[PDB]
């Protein structure tokens, strides 16, 4: 959404030959343990199960 | 000679050992019952016009 991906680009023969840049993007995962610091998964207390 | 706090690595415990996976608790909420009943129809044994 930085005007580099949402800006239309015409064909190569047209005036606008700009290509869409490739930059890595990061998305946080909203979970109940990530909602607040007071909530966290006790990984040491739950070794039997797999997450 | 260099002196610094020795690095001690905690040990013991057990991770991913003897998976059980029995957390389910049975029970739910829905309708209670249905108050329906029927009789054994109606019998009819009469003729000859006995007044």
């Amino acid at each position: 959404n930085t005007s580099d991906m949402t800006n239309p680009t015409p064909a190569q023969g047209q005036d606008g030959a700009r290509t869409l840049p490739s930059k890595n993007l990061v998305l946080p995962l909203p979970f109940f343990f990530s909602r607040d610091c007071g909530l966290a998964l006790p990984t040491v207390v739950l070794p039997y199960n797999e997450i | 000679i260099v002196l610094r706090g020795p690095t001690l690595a905690p040990t013991l415990d057990r991770t991913a050992t003897h998976t059980v996976t029995r957390p389910r608790a049975l029970g739910s909420f829905h309708s209670t019952a249905g108050p329906a009943k029927h009789a054994a129809s109606i019998m009819a044994e009469c003729k000859d016009e006995s007044r």
